[PDB]
């Protein structure tokens, strides 16, 4: 997946070496395949956060148990 | 001893489906309710 982004992206960086500046297709081609490598990583990032030091259980749940945990669960 | 049965069981609000006791109390109903209740309000504790 990521050789098949990069070289949209080496297409742009290869232009200022040359003097010239990329054209409209390959510089959002290349946001594209820098968004593609990024979208598995950013959905594994999306995830909820662990709870803060106060949180209780209720009484709804079986035996009052232990309420207050911190980031544990 | 008894020549009659000497269990007499009470019953709430009582009745027949046909030929089969059918017996309700008064918390029958608001098992609906309240575990829904509970859903919600459980919920947003989440986005507290």
């Amino acid at each position: 997946s990521a050789v098949s982004a990069v070289f949209h992206n080496l297409a742009c960086r290869i232009a200022p070496d040359y003097a010239l500046e990329a054209t409209a297709k390959i510089i959002a081609t290349a946001k594209y395949g820098k968004e593609l490598l990024y979208k598995q990583t950013a959905i594994s990032r999306a995830k909820r956060a662990p709870y803060p030091s106060r949180m209780p259980t209720g009484s709804g749940n079986s035996f009052p148990n232990l309420n207050e945990w911190h980031y544990f669960p | 001893a008894g020549e009659h049965i000497p269990i007499v069981p009470v019953f709430g609000e009582w009745g027949f489906v046909e030929d089969k006791e059918v017996y309700e109390g008064v918390v029958r109903l608001t098992k609906d309710g309240q575990r829904l209740r509970n859903m919600i309000m459980s919920f947003n504790a989440d986005i507290v």
